[PDB]
């Protein structure tokens, strides 16, 4: 089980973290899951993944 | 059975910000699917129902929908006392069955803790045993490093942590670290010192006593 | 209250089984009472605790 | 007012019978559904059973189905689970529910919850030590102190201050573990310097589970 650490950066500069568990591939279907229904709200997103995908920013359009 | 599958696992943002909190159930439920707060220590509250509907007495700040099997519980200006646990749960079949629960936490501006130090009592030094306390106290974020040494002897397998969850009102933790010894250990040695690494210090503060001392 | 003699028979196997404790014994003839549509469940989980204390 | 309030909760050696009540107030449960739900300390929520009082149908979750059993008494407005052949993983906070009332579809009231430990090891009442005040916990003119609750079995203890008439400034840490299998736990408060050896300090401290009941003073050395 990993932990997929999440930054989640909005249009306004506002941040907020989330963290994600499963094996490697749900936490990470899981974390694009979760901006794919940020983005309705937010704008469109864009995740850069770092730490070789275990850790995400994903930032929205606004 | 029907599972329902709760993300993310934790969420923090700061106070007045909007979050969001999702739920999947692992087949159709139609709107069968409440909402729970659960604060520490407490008995789960129910903030929605059927979807979408608010409980009385629930603050308008919280809200459900539902996009077919897909759930959502959305808070829209946070407040320091909505730090809990939330789980949702359908009723759609038998057994009713939750999701694995989603943490929030607050994000708030750095802070030092106050750090403090005990003595064994001398009560307890009546029987064969000394505790040892060091106090962090109302500090933010809450990781914090506190190792033990006594007479410069850095301590290892002899201490524990407890740390309690995050103050509804400042969004502070506090932590007590316990060094325990026998109490024909704690006499053989001097000087107890606790040391407290944090993101709010300039750099590390040592809080020390010597046995004996008044 | 009254009992069938399905019923009858349940507690007359659990009263009879000789590895459990009084606690155990009574414990599980409570359950019979409480819940007659578990009769078949209750006396399968007493008959397991029982072997498993032979 | 609608209330719950379970009861019977308390340590049992594995393999060993329980009794859980649920008294019920301020509604009578022959209207709703009753649902027991538990929680593993640190864990989520798990369904365990329900009753329709009026009808006698129950259901439960498959891991508990045969060991538990659940009822009702509705002229008592109350009611049960039975728990036979417990084994370590019981261990929960048991919370009782009510499901359907007033045209509610879900759990909008539960009780306080009543806890269940299943363990082969013995009760042991908790040791209370001062944590006293002094120059080394003292600090812009406010000072702490506490008492430290050592060495019990099992869960929980309850920590006051002043008999509830001190809440401001209390932290009581989560009980911890010790490899001896015995739990510990501090309770601190923080005061103001000036009202040490002024205003008397005394943490209330109860351990139901060994009939334990100790009002400790925290004075200065």
């Amino acid at each position: 089980e990993v932990t997929i650490k999440v930054n989640l950066i909005f249009a306004d500069g506002k941040i907020q973290t989330a963290e994600f568990k499963g094996t490697f591939e749900e936490a990470t279907a899981e974390a694009y899951r979760y901006a794919a229904l940020l983005a309705k709200v937010n704008g469109e997103y864009t995740a850069d993944l770092e730490d070789g995908g275990n850790h995400m920013n994903i930032k929205f359009a606004g | 059975d029907i599972q329902m599958t709760q993300s993310p696992i934790l969420l923090s943002a700061s106070v007045g910000d909007r979050v969001t909190i999702t739920c999947r159930a692992s087949q159709d439920v139609n709107t069968a699917v409440a909402w729970y707060q659960q604060r520490t220590n407490g008995s789960p509250r129910l903030l929605i129902y059927s979807a979408s509907f608010l409980y009385s007495g629930v603050p308008s700040r919280f809200s459900g929908s539902r996009s077919g099997t897909d759930f959502t519980l959305t808070i829209s200006s946070l407040q320091p006392e909505d730090i809990a646990d939330y789980y949702c749960q359908q009723h759609y079949t038998t057994p009713p069955t939750f999701g694995a629960g989603t943490k929030v936490e607050i994000k708030r501006t750095v802070a030092a803790p106050s750090v403090f130090i005990f003595p064994p009592s001398d009560e307890q030094l009546k029987s064969g045993t000394a505790s040892v306390v060091c106090l962090l106290n109302n500090f933010y974020p809450r990781e914090a490093k506190v190792q033990w040494k006594v007479d410069n002897a850095l301590q290892s397998g002899n201490s524990q942590e407890s740390v309690t969850e995050q103050d509804s009102k400042d969004s502070t933790y506090s932590l007590s670290s316990t060094l325990t010894l026998s109490k024909a250990d704690y006499e053989k040695h001097k000087v107890y010192a606790c040391e407290v690494t944090h993101q709010g210090l300039s750099s590390p503060v040592t809080k020390s006593f010597n046995r004996g001392e008044c | 209250g009254s009992y069938n003699k399905d019923q009858q028979s349940a507690f007359y196997e659990i009263l009879n089984m000789p590895n459990l404790n009084e606690a155990q014994r009574n414990g599980f003839i409570q359950s019979l009472k409480d819940d007659p549509s578990q009769s078949t469940n209750v006396l399968g989980e007493a008959k397991k605790l029982n072997e498993s204390q032979a | 007012e609608v209330q719950l309030v379970e009861s019977g909760g308390g340590l049992v050696q594995p393999g060993g019978s329980l009794r859980l009540s649920c008294a019920a107030s301020g509604f009578n449960i022959k209207d709703t559904y009753i649902h027991w739900v538990r929680q593993s300390p640190g864990k989520g929520l798990e369904w365990v059973a329900r009753i329709y009082p009026t009808n006698g149908y129950t259901r439960y979750a498959d891991s508990v189905k045969g060991r538990f059993t659940i009822s009702a008494d509705t002229s008592k407005n109350t009611a049960y689970l039975q728990m036979n052949s417990l084994r370590a993983e019981d261990t929960a906070i048991y919370y009782c529910s009510r499901w359907g009332g007033d045209g509610f579809y879900a759990m909008d009231y539960w009780g306080q919850g009543t806890l269940v430990t299943v363990s082969s090891a013995s009760t042991k009442g908790p040791s209370v030590f001062p944590l006293a005040p002094s120059s080394k916990s003292t600090s812009g003119g406010t000072a702490a102190l506490g008492c430290l609750v050592k060495d019990y079995f099992p869960e929980p203890v309850t920590v006051s201050w002043n008999s509830g008439a001190l809440t401001s400034g209390v932290h009581t840490f989560p009980a911890v573990l010790q490899s001896s299998g015995l739990y510990s736990l501090s309770s601190v408060v923080t005061v103001p310097s000036s009202s040490l050896g002024t205003q008397t300090y005394i943490c209330n401290v109860n351990h139901k589970p060994s009939n334990t009941k100790v009002d400790k003073k925290v004075e200065p050395k």
